[PDB]
RNA sequence: UCAUGCUUCGCGUGGAGAAUGACGUAGCAUGCUAC
RNA sequence: GUAGCAUGCUACGUCAUUCUCCACGCGAAGCA
């Protein structure tokens, strides 16, 4: 009895856009890893189709990746990987539902 | 060295005190010829200990040079030794087949293993029991490395010359194995 | 006490042979350090007392090399 | 029950024996690898709830085939059933029933596994990675299934042991193929679960021998053709028993099949990346982190690690002869050369020069040192060997003759022993008797003594595991200092020592360190950080007092590798040695209560307190490859502000090329070294010390890993064991404050000594019984599986009454004994090497007891702390060496009055004959 | 270290001093004193100190010495001394075997293989002369290293074979020694 | 042929500090002479 | 009162030995 997440992976709300300009305005989830050091994001959850760049608290912008052909089950409401993750990351964020 | 530049005045001192032994001038006077006599002897004992301490330094500096010298020497006779080392070996190389191994390669850059395998000339094979003879250099011409090798000369431990008709499985216990088999490529 | 005197006997036995020149025979040194080995980590007297006659009739083959007559006197 | 076991045959035509009761259940022990939020860990449960069927062949003879039939809640039926429908394609799945079968009223799920082994690949690996040689049925029964070897086989004993009997080595690789087979069809379910969109955890237990995976239990299902397949674990647990097996042993054939002839590789050809990038493909195509077939781009030292387990694996699929320096001619003067300008190392790939000279002017001093250091020139001109007296790689033959070398007798101090024997000594039935002699060797002594190296074999270690034991290991060199030094600052301690092949043929190492300047020194320094310089090692046989007859060897290494070693681990390694207190002791004297001090570090607040030990039967030749880069590399973390990670990777290429993996000249030819490490370089006791420390971690991970979880009643230590599942399985990067804590429970819990490869332990019984920290056979298991080596109980022992303090450390016996209302432990030898020490002697002067008075005062010194032992002849010993010191005293002085008619007895030698100058020796004042 | 020009005078000084602290005398003559045995005592020591350097220097050479000169000898006389102390232990041991085998040695019955140690194994013995075969060699067994051997073949001293009913005092003057026996232990 | 390190013992040489003894140049206490 | 001499203490310069710390040279022993 191997698990993906025992535990649900925390979230918290976010701002991001396809530039480095559209950042302003919060819109967007984002699943991070709970005590990875400081605040480390794995996924973006959005009801956007456009998202390629995201920005968090100093400010740090992570780069985005495209969504692979997603129709999440809570509508086209995309979830954007961060470019570089790894599979067991991928796997949590799935299996901590989407 | 007895005669140091400031010796006059430790002579004139001790002059002095001779003379005022033998003869005596008078108390104050010669309390004055004994301070005249331990400043010449402070001023002396001074200039001993400079011209020690300068001794010790040149000579410790001399020793120095000396050793930095034979080190020198050394080294230039051991950078001879390098050079004509690597020369040696440099003429004892098969040129023709070390070239063309060279060539083929793509970029001129070959393993280091393969340099004998495919270049040396000779071969040694040291076999330690009777059963690796009979597998390996049996008879008087054997395969190794994709290469056809024509035994020359076969020694034993002692280094002594053995027949390749002494080397039978009954004759085996009469060997001082292993045995070195030379042989030369055909 | 005479377990550990056949021991330093092998081994100045042993020396005996070596600077007597026996190391240039391959095999018969290979046989000596065989013999002498086996006696130095024996543990029966008896056992160390077969493998020092045998190493004492490989010195005493070189006749030429030593004189027993006076070293035996 | 009859009629359940006609739907479990459902209409496959089988023929079923009810090994598990029909309708009941079967429970067994069984190798899991869970991770729920409560337990953690890959430890044997108990299995159960499951009727196992087993299956009868046309004739009456019962197959390894069994039909588990397992009771599901409808709610986890569903989804398995819709989970099995989406992978059902792919060959590398078990079939699946699926019914519901009426039991009382209820129509209970049924879920139908067909034609399973009887052991799974979790079982496998748990075997072979825990392995207890008197709890070994589960590994016996998959060796006979399999036909690996006979039920007989094992009736001999010693059949586990790799040194003892190496033909267990062809029992185990008779595996590879299975799980070869089993690694392809792991990745054909990986592709089916990413082009199926199914996301979850593969683990051993769900994978049984044939390759056949079968429990869907804890998948998800995503959008078709975006799975993510989880195999980090799987691989993790699995890597050992890929080179314990040699599973890839079918790569070096021909169209990948054993019947079919070897690969004939073309000799010219050494760089294999592609053939790398090939494997990695067929074997681990799902496995995310990014493989670097050559280190020379790896990232740092935790790339580099992950890299070169990976390059150990494929790089015994290819010619022997790829591997080594690799030459090119360049032209100096017009006279064409043959020099090294690279190096193809079986674990860090290709490397090349970055300061190649083509078309050269003149050759300067360190020039001609590096050009007459490497075997190019050596071997390009030498004559070919064929060595069979050895399994090693012979590369040359330099001379036209063999050299070979013996070993003498020794000599034979009389006196003394008369002496001796006329104090009453060597009589029969004495507890004192003469066990430490000078043994003799013939010709073949070197030689033979190589072919223990050949008990070297590529292992290929849990990378993941490694990883986190390097970060915890790390943090017991946190009090040191270290870092890159100039040619001013190198202290060498013995100058007239020799220098290696071909630099003995001059002089000594003095000649060297004074014929070139601070400048040259630096020069050489600065090329070997960005260039690789192959050195020889000449192999050296000693001549020392031992109680066995083994011709023990040494290596000589080269000048050049041993200074620019020097000008880095001079200053790593002296703030080791001249630190107190910490686990590694070197550095520390016994004398003058050091010994005392030590105990009592090693005793520091441990709470139920028993005391263990161990030697490594062959620590330098059967050394893994992979342990030696990581102590390399654990020691170079200190080189942080002077190093770039280029000048760092180019060191250790160099330490790898020389100490490593070099040419030995062992009697006038070179041979190619398997891998271990070279006695007689800069960091030999300290990489020991290293290794030794890290198999210590390794074997506490595993101890504390393999525990059940449910068990455990502390919460805190249940808490610890499910996050280092996750540090070390669910984390690419290290966690520094779980290194932490971790490093602190050790050192709470398992206390360790350690200098080079003798350590000693003082651990926590009461948790040790519970499993959480590790026992005496969690390290053996460790040593088996992660060193290629079984560790009798010859080498290992037990104290369960620290007041008696260790056993054994560096052949010392401890005693607790009084001086002066103190009661403090004491250091005494083995009176049988101290007897023999005085009896038998290395030179024929030294048989003359008169010129070496000082020679058995330092005996004497050795030998007092006997005098305090319970056992009489102990202390007659100390006794007897004092006499004789006086009676050699009293010959000196009739001599020298005899043939020099004056006096020189003086009165400072009056007190080598007293015990107060040896008790001050061991008081604590100095 | 009496004897020296400077204690003498010193000891002398020291008498002047007992004096003159018994003579109650005036203050300037005592000081006078006690500086005349202050300076005599820092010549002494002075004399005393480079003497002792001097006999230190010359014990080290003495000791230097003789630890070269027995070292010489140690080297010189390793053949002898070592046969000699081999042949010690040897009568030490007292063993049956050994003493047999020496004193055959010793007669010239020297072996001409290793003895052997198997349940059977050949061994070849020189027999010098009819006396030493008459007292090892009865029939056909033969006594050595205090077990019996079964004779098997007696070489002449041509290498022609002998029978065992050759060998006589009545016949031996006829015979050729030394005889080859060869035998297999029993 | 005889490696890399650690520890200790003995002897010898060089340097730096502390205690006791000896001799010039200055500061303080008393006495004697010139005034 | 000033200067010089005598006795007793403190501060600078040179030697006599006596123990510590280090710097190297030689020999030796144990250890991994
Ligand atoms: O919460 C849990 C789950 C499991 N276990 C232990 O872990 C063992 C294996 O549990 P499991 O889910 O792997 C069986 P299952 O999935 O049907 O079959 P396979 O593994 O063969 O695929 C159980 O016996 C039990 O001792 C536990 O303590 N707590
Ligand atoms: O003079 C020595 C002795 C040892 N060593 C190092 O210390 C390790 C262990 O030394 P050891 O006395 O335990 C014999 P080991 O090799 O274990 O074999 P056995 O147990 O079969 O006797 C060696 O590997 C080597 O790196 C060295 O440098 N120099
Ligand atoms: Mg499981
Ligand atoms: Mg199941
Ligand atoms: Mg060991
Ligand atoms: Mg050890
Ligand atoms: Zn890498
Ligand atoms: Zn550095």
């Amino acid at each position: 009895n191997n698990e993906l997440s025992p535990v649900a992976l925390r979230q918290m709300s976010c701002a991001a856009g396809t530039t480095q300009t559209a950042c302003t305005d919060d819109n967007a989830l984002a699943y991070y890893n709970t005590t990875k050091g400081g605040r480390f994001v794995l996924a973006l959850l959005s009801d956007l189709q456009d998202l390629k760049w995201a920005r968090f608290p100093g400010t740090i912008y992570t780069e985005l990746e495209p969504p692979c052909r997603f129709v999440t089950d809570t509508k086209v409401k995309y979830l954007y990987f961060i470019k570089g993750l790894n599979n067991l990351n991928r796997g949590m964020v799935l299996g901590s539902l989407a | 060295f007895s005669s140091l530049p400031s010796y006059a005045a430790f002579a004139t001192a001790q002059e002095a005190y001779e003379q005022a032994v033998a003869n005596g001038d008078s108390e104050v006077v010669l309390k004055k010829l004994k301070k005249s006599l331990n400043v010449a002897k402070s001023e002396f004992d001074r200039d001993a200990a400079m011209q020690r301490k300068l001794e010790k330094m040149a000579d410790q500096a001399m020793t120095q040079m000396y050793k930095q010298a034979r080190s020198e020497d050394k080294r230039a006779k051991v950078t001879s030794a390098m050079q004509t080392m690597l020369f040696t070996m440099l003429r004892k190389l098969d040129n023709d087949a070390l070239n063309n191994i060279i060539n083929n390669a793509r970029d001129g850059c070959v393993p280091l293993n393969i340099i004998p395998l495919t270049t040396a000339a000779k071969l040694m094979v040291v076999i330690p029991d009777y059963n690796t003879y009979k597998n390996t250099c049996d008879g008087t011409t054997f395969t190794y490395a994709s290469a056809l090798w024509e035994i020359q000369q076969v020694v034993d431990a002692d280094s002594k010359i053995v027949q390749l008709s002494e080397i039978s499985m009954d004759n085996s216990p009469n060997l001082a194995w292993p045995l070195i088999v030379t042989a030369l490529r055909a | 006490s005479k377990m550990s005197d056949v021991k330093c006997t092998s081994v100045v036995l042993l020396s005996v042979l070596q600077q007597l020149r026996v190391e240039s025979s391959s095999k018969l040194w290979a046989q000596c350090v065989q013999l002498h080995n086996d006696i130095l980590l024996a543990k029966d007297t008896t056992e160390a007392f077969e493998k020092m006659v045998s190493l004492l009739s490989v010195l005493l083959s070189m006749q030429g090399a030593v004189d027993i007559n006076k070293l035996c006197e | 029950a009859q009629s359940f076991l006609n739907r479990v045959c459902g209409v496959s035509a089988a023929r079923l024996t009810p090994c598990g009761t029909g309708t009941s259940t079967d429970v067994v022990y069984r190798a899991f690898d869970i991770y729920n939020d409560k337990v953690a860990g890959f430890a044997k449960f108990l299995k159960t709830n499951c009727c196992r069927f087993q299956e009868k062949d046309e004739d009456d003879n019962l197959i390894d085939s069994y039909f588990v039939v397992k009771r599901h809640t409808f709610s986890n039926y569903q989804h398995e059933e819709t989970i099995y429908n989406l992978l059902k394609d792919c060959p590398a799945v078990a079939k699946h029933d699926f019914f519901k079968f009426r039991i009382d009223g209820d129509m209970v799920p049924h879920i139908s596994r067909q034609r399973l082994t009887k052991y799974t690949m979790a079982d496998l690996v748990y075997a072979l990675r825990h392995f207890d040689e008197g709890n070994c049925d589960t590994l016996k029964e998959i060796l006979v299934t399999y036909n690996c070897c006979d039920d007989d086989y094992f009736n001999k004993k010693d059949w586990y042991d790799f040194v003892e009997n190496p033909d267990i080595l062809r029992v185990y690789a008779n595996l590879g193929e299975r799980v070869r087979q089993a690694l392809l069809k792991t990745v054909q379910f990986c592709d089916a679960m990413r082009n199926a969109g199914i996301v979850g955890v593969l683990t051993l237990d769900n994978q049984d021998l044939n390759g056949n995976w079968y429990d869907f239990g804890d998948f998800i299902q995503t959008t078709p053709g975006s799975g993510v397949p989880v195999v980090d674990s799987y691989y993790s647990l699995l890597m050992p028993i890929l080179t314990l097996t040699r599973a890839l042993t079918a790569e070096s054939h021909v169209d990948t099949d054993l019947t079919k002839p070897y690969i004939k590789w073309d000799l010219l050809k050494y760089d294999f990346t592609e053939e790398r990038l090939k494997l990695f493909d067929r074997y681990f195509k799902y496995w995310d982190q990014t493989y670097h077939p050559n280190c020379v781009n790896c990232l740092d030292d935790r790339c580099i690690l992950h890299c070169a387990n990976f390059n150990v694996l494929f790089s015994t699929v290819f010619p022997p002869t790829s591997f080594g320096p690799l030459v090119r001619k360049i032209f100096v003067d017009g006279v064409p050369f043959v020099v090294s300008t690279g190096y193809h190392f079986r674990e860090l790939g290709v490397v090349h020069n970055q300061d190649v000279n083509l078309h050269s002017s003149r050759l300067s001093f360190k020039e001609l040192l590096v050009y007459a250091a490497d075997p190019a020139m050596h071997a390009a001109s030498g004559n070919l060997l064929l060595d069979k007296r050895t399994t090693c790689f012979s590369v040359a033959a330099l001379t036209n003759n063999v050299a070979f070398q013996t070993v003498k007798p020794g000599n034979f101090n009389k006196d003394f022993y008369d002496f001796a024997v006329s104090k009453g000594f060597f009589k029969e039935g004495s507890s004192v008797e003469l066990k430490h002699f000078f043994f003799a060797q013939d010709g073949n002594a070197a030689i033979s003594d190589y072919d223990y190296y050949r008990y070297n074999l590529p292992t290929m270690c849990d990378i993941r595991q490694l990883l986190f034991v390097v970060e915890v290991v790390d943090k017991y060199f946190d009090c040191y200092d270290g870092g890159c030094i100039n040619a001013n600052q190198v202290i060498v301690n013995n100058l007239d020592k020799s220098a290696g092949f071909p630099f003995n043929k001059w002089g000594k190492a003095r000649l060297y360190y004074d014929s070139m300047s601070y400048e040259d020194q630096d020069a050489l320094f600065a090329y070997t950080k960005r260039n690789v310089i192959p050195t020889i090692t000449q192999m050296n046989l000693k001549y020392a007092i031992s109680a066995k007859n083994r011709a023990r060897t040494v290596a000589g290494v080269s000048i050049c590798s041993t200074m620019t070693n020097r000008q880095f681990h001079q200053k790593l390694l002296k703030s080791i040695a001249a630190t107190r207190g910490a686990t590694v002791v070197i550095g520390t004297s016994k004398f003058y209560g050091g010994w005392h001090n030590m105990l009592k570090t090693v005793y520091s607040d441990v709470e139920n307190p028993h005391l263990m030990g161990w030697d490594y039967p062959k620590c330098d030749r059967a050394m893994p490859n992979m342990l030696r880069i990581m102590a390399s590399l654990v020691l170079a973390r200190k080189h942080t502000t002077c190093c770039s990670l280029s000048h760092r990777f180019y060191r250790l290429a160099n330490e790898c090329a020389q100490v490593l993996s070099e040419m030995v000249m062992c009697g006038g030819s070179l041979y190619v070294k398997p891998g271990g490490t070279s006695s007689g370089d800069a960091t030999t006791a300290y990489a020991n010390s290293v290794f030794n420390i890290c198999q210590a971690v390794t074997a506490n991970v595993n101890a504390l890993l393999s525990t059940d979880g449910n068990k455990i009643a502390d919460k805190y230590v249940r808490n610890l064991q499910h996050r280092l599942y996750e540090c070390l399985y669910r984390n690419r990067d290290v966690d520094t404050d779980f290194v932490n804590e971790f490093y602190a429970y050790l050192r709470k819990h398992f206390s360790m000594m350690i200098l080079s490869d003798d350590a000693v332990v003082c651990f926590n019984s009461t948790y040790a019984s519970q499993g959480l920290v590790a026992s005496i056979k969690n390290f053996k298991s460790v040593l088996y599986y992660q060193n290629n080596v079984f560790m009798s109980e010859a080498k290992c022992w037990t104290e369960t009454d620290l007041t008696k303090g260790p056993h054994e450390f560096c052949s010392q016996h401890t005693m607790l004994v009084k001086q002066g209302d103190d009661y403090v432990y004491l250091p005494y030898p083995d009176p049988s090497r101290i007897l023999g020490a005085g009896c038998f002697v290395d030179d024929i002067v030294k048989t003359d007891g008169t010129l070496m008075i000082e020679r058995f005062v330092s005996l004497a010194i050795d030998a007092y702390p006997l005098t305090k032992h319970p056992n009489q002849e102990y202390a007659d010993v100390f006794h007897l060496y004092l006499q004789y010191i006086r009676k050699l005293h009293d010959e000196l002085t009739g001599h020298m009055l005899d043939m020099y008619s004056v006096m020189l007895t003086n009165d400072n030698t009056s007190r080598y004959w007293e015990p107060e100058f040896y008790e001050a020796m061991y008081t604590p004042h100095t």
